């Protein structure tokens, strides 16, 4: 076929376990980004850096 | 009549070689660079982010056949 082409090759990653080390959680009312992470932002600019 | 027995040489001497490569030697397959997979994103009713290892993220792969799919630092 030609789709033949678009089958996987290797077998793809599952998901076994739980939501990452402060991942977005969101309670009551909370304004959440999944796209930014949480404790890399966090960290001051002054050290990071800009 | 027979005048004669005799033992019967023969020169099996194989002295040339010719091989030929059958056809499926040289068929196409898919091959694929690969690297190790730091993330996954799902989409297509409802949006499911598989993170397997968190680092910069130097390559990003977006596939649109069935479901959004977004293969990260793939």
């Amino acid at each position: 076929y030609y789709w033949s082409r678009y089958r996987m090759p290797t077998q793809m990653p599952k998901f076994d376990g739980p939501a990452p080390v402060a991942a977005p959680q969101s309670m009551n009312s909370t304004k959440t980004n999944e796209f930014i992470d949480p404790i890399d932002d966090k960290f001051p600019m002054s050290i990071r850096g800009p | 009549m027979f005048l004669i027995h005799f033992v019967h040489y023969k020169t099996i001497l194989q002295k040339y070689t010719f091989k030929f490569k059958h056809i499926f030697l040289s068929i196409d397959k898919y091959n694929s660079l690969f690297f190790n997979i730091s993330g996954i994103l799902i989409w297509l009713n409802i949006i499911h982010i598989n993170i397997i290892l968190i680092k910069y993220s130097f390559f990003i792969l977006i596939n649109n056949f069935e479901y959004l799919i977004i293969l990260i630092s793939t």
